[PDB]
């Protein structure tokens, strides 16, 4: 899993964007390996932070988290560069067992990955219409 | 249309169940595909296959649409509801691995899924001889079964009737007005010879003046909820019968005329009926919209125990008289549990489920070999609503006559008081 | 947000297998929708719970939470589950959500995270 | 009463506009549908909401609860997306008993309806001006 | 917002009936004027009243108030003063900022109005339904 | 008969927060008094029970019982029903022979609570620790 | 709590009275602390117990039980050798829940505390007020 650019292709509504995060580099605090958008003003950037928690004798499992924060610009007309003004946050969080098999894993991986490219959370989360 | 299917209006627009609907509804015939593909990977006779055709030729399956029940009771008992599914054909899907080596360069493996075969589904059967025995001694050894439980239930509902009297009595004495006269219930406790000390208070002598009665009360009352609940459960009879039942599925060719497949399957048919009571008269038309609840029943019960009370000292009259107001509301709801308790519901359901199977493949010498695991897609299920009891019932209206005497006599005592 | 049957083709390892989640009742206690398995049994097995908490004294900030639960028995005898939580403030737009959303299964088809998740291995 | 597109024709001042809101849902937890028009921005919208309260234990008494919410835009010479300025809302509770008649809830119903209309609460709430 | 007799007609289910609501006395202890049905008794029965307060410390925001009344009374037979039996009540609010424009006041004003002509609303209302 | 309301003071470590304590009756037949908390919740209302008796006949020495309820109020439980989790008792006992002093009972009364204002009790009821 | 001279205030009835409490060692036989003043004999002497108990097969709670017993002694007139003639009670308990917290342990203390200062404990102890 060696970080390296990561390039994600089509994306957004009409899939048309594409994403290169540049790799920074890993926070050792916390055992964090971050992902960064190509810019300048470190509040104008797209991140993501992977983290690959291991078990100890307080949990006995297995975590992976992915945080995913994209900022918006709102350029304001002159008077110096924009501020931020809106965040949004995506939090993933994989619980194994220990015991978990690479197989049961990469089916939780699909499995999610299938719900979110599927209609129903595209219009929970696009349009915020509740399950129903 | 307002409501759903299988509910409709009253005389003053309250909700109630539409029986025509429940018990008379309108079947309808659907072919719904689920599963009409299956996929085969690996490689046979050394040639890979990963095709995707279909398997699902043709569907038809009986069955009711979706309904809702409101409960026709004050113990929340819900009306059954008829439904139907009898598939033309069962349905059972096989995710196994067919694979065998043979000499002079024959090998093949592979793993099938979403693969399903139809076979004839046992329909026309009946236990009614062998299911209706079955209540005649049940109901003969309820009595000896319960005739205890019962008996203490009655004496229980009287003796709460009695304290009330009681407690009605000493309110009696309060509305009056009198500070030694309102000792006649004190005299009834203490089991001794309570002597004055200074000039007491009415509400003061009433208020605490009969912690021993509000124990009472609270304790066989819980008493009585509890023993109460029982009972209600106590009015369903359900009882069923299985068997077994092997059947032979015709031959099929997952692929193109390359081996067979054969065996046997397992399953097991029950025929179960439940018998229900309730009253007679009501349970057409109960009101769901005005009942009370169930934990006032604690709170009252409480409330005179309760060592925060501000309405001693405002309304004291208005408090203890709405007490008294509610628990004969409770008492009167709960009345209707127990009046004209005859046959008022009745459902028998005849239901089909696999337990186990075989499979054996056929096709050169006993070649294949078969380690999949079975499982079932249509399943027969019909459960149908009947009236017509051919035997003797167990009505209990005459054993519960006097519960519905004492509880209209407690009612009477208690709506009797005034502020 | 309409219920209904979702076929989840090409996942797995290797993107063969499908789930044929079927809906359910919606929890009133906290309005949340329910995708179980075909079935019979595995319907109570696996499961796929969606929620969009709208703002409160608490949230502001919408909330959107897709629970997937996997349990593997043979008596269930292992568990795995995940969760994912979507704060989107009131302003935000459906081009933001819809970047989010793509941007998220981008990243799990990505080699870094299948490689963090299928083996478990930190990016080092 | 099954939800669905609302399209309120003329309406306004001049009685020349129209609004359609589109479906949303219905919060469970709490028995309410909900009606939104067309846009994007959550914060931008014209919204309404219908709720049906039966006669509970401690009410006896049946109710139906309508509002309308309606933000403004003020829309900015740029610098971000419009900020929420005013908020008009408007909230109606119409209340029976259980033995309550279809009739004379259309009656209230329509009373309200032609109420809304008349001079009075025309300049009432047009102008603001004290009935008087 | 002058008091005078208001004729509302097209009322109830099918739109046929009228009512007439003459003018009764601006209350002064909360300045909140009244109309009632043309009499004569009904005039003591059925009640119209529209109110508007100013912005102050509770209020900032001008609220306006209009709650309709109607008490169903019946006569047993061989009574002879008609007792109220039920009693109807519906209210109506709409709280609206300092900054607010009369136009979109008008705007409320009218959306109410045809939602409440809303297949939706009678549905719900006349019916009790819930929307489902 | 105790109708006195107690503003109580100095609660807690950090001795800033306060109380109040309101009459809500007396029990005539052990000579109980009760207050409580302004408020309509039992778990929001602490509860104080003194109690007073004399002499009778199966025992020959006064008794001044004391019962304090605190318990502890949640405020999110799933609804707006804040209800108890822990249940915090407060059960003081007292004997004085009938030939006592106001003078003896003023000296334990005192004893008490300074004993409970010192350091010595706090380390006992809070980090419950043994005397080393 | 720990053995240590405790300088307490405000001991019988005013604000100047003083009283110094030194240990006098624990007992391992039940685990029972003892604090009093400078003397020989307990019967002249002030006592003040305090025990501490944690979950185990007994209980389920952390009672914290406190007795201060201040015997008058009597050193004339028939018994010569100091003999108690009235004994006094205080029997304080605490009891709480295993998931309770420091300060939850505290509200009860302060609350005793000011309440033995508060005029209602003063006069059901001191001049006995009945609670009838």
């Amino acid at each position: 899993a060696k970080l390296e650019t990561v390039t994600l292709g089509n994306i957004g509504k009409d899939g048309k964007q594409t994403l290169v995060l540049n790799p920074r580099g890993v926070n050792p605090t916390n055992g964090v390996a971050s992902l960064s958008q190509a810019g300048a003003v470190p509040a104008l950037e797209k991140r993501v932070t992977v983290s690959v928690s291991q078990p100890s004798r307080n949990r006995k499992n297995y975590k992976v988290q992915v945080k995913i924060q994209n900022p918006t610009a709102c350029t304001a007309n002159g008077s110096c560069d924009p501020s931020v003004t809106r965040q949004a946050y995506a939090d993933v969080t994989f619980s194994f067992t220990q015991y978990s098999t690479d197989e049961e894993r990469a089916f939780v991986r699909t499995e999610l990955a299938a719900l979110l490219a599927s209609p129903l959370l595209i219009d929970a989360i696009d349009q915020l219409n509740p399950a129903y | 249309p307002k409501l759903p299917r299988g509910l409709r209006f009253g005389a003053d627009n309250e909700i109630l169940n539409d029986f025509q609907e429940l018990w008379f509804p309108d079947l309808f015939i659907e072919s719904s595909d689920t599963h009409p593909w299956y996929t085969l990977k690996g490689r046979v006779l050394n040639a890979h296959l990963d095709d995707r055709l279909p398997n699902v030729g043709g569907r038809q399956v009986r069955r009711t649409p979706h309904r809702v029940t409101v409960p026709i009771a004050s113990s929340g008992l819900r009306p059954v509801t008829t439904v139907q599914y009898d598939p033309a054909a069962l349905s059972f899907l096989l995710n196994a691995r067919v694979d065998w080596d043979f000499g002079n360069g024959d090998s093949a493996n592979l793993v099938i899924n979403d693969f399903l075969f139809r076979t004839f589904a046992p329909k026309e059967f009946d236990f009614s001889n062998s299911l209706v025995p079955r209540y005649t001694q049940a109901f003969s050894a309820f009595n000896a079964k319960y005739g205890t439980m019962i008996g203490e239930g009655l004496e229980t509902i009287k003796y709460l009737g009695l304290l009330l009297r009681r407690l009605r009595e000493g309110y009696r004495a309060v509305k009056r007005g009198d500070l030694r006269a309102l000792r006649r219930v004190i005299q009834s406790y203490h089991n001794g010879k309570w002597k004055p000390a200074t000039a007491g208070n009415l509400w003061l002598e009433f208020r605490y003046g009969l912690m021993p009665l509000f124990y009472d009360i609270r304790d066989v009352m819980l008493d009585w909820q509890n023993r109460h609940d029982k009972i209600q459960r106590l009015l369903r009879f359900s009882v069923g019968h299985g068997e077994d039942y092997v059947v032979e599925f015709d031959n099929l060719y997952p692929a193109v005329a390359y081996f067979k497949l054969k065996g046997e399957i397992t399953l097991e048919r029950r025929h179960r009926h439940g018998i229900s009571y309730a009253n007679r008269e009501g349970y057409a038309v109960f009101d769901n919209g005005s009942l009370r609840p169930v934990s006032d029943w604690k709170e009252l019960a409480t409330a005179f125990i309760n060592p925060h009370e501000v309405a001693w000292e405002l309304t004291p009259y208005s408090f203890v008289v709405d007490w008294f107001l509610n628990v004969g509301d409770i008492l009167a709801q709960q009345g209707q549990l127990y009046h004209n308790i005859d046959i008022v519901d009745g459902f028998d359901r005849r239901d089909i489920r696999l337990k186990s199977f075989t499979i054996k493949g056929e096709r050169n010498g006993r070649p294949v070999n078969v380690s999949a695991s079975l499982s079932a897609v249509d399943l027969f299920y019909s459960r149908l609503h009947t009236s017509n009891l051919p035997f003797a019932t167990l009505d209990l209206d005459t054993t519960f006559s006097s519960f519905k005497h004492v509880l209209d006599s407690i009612f009477l005592l208690t709506q009797r008081v005034k502020r």
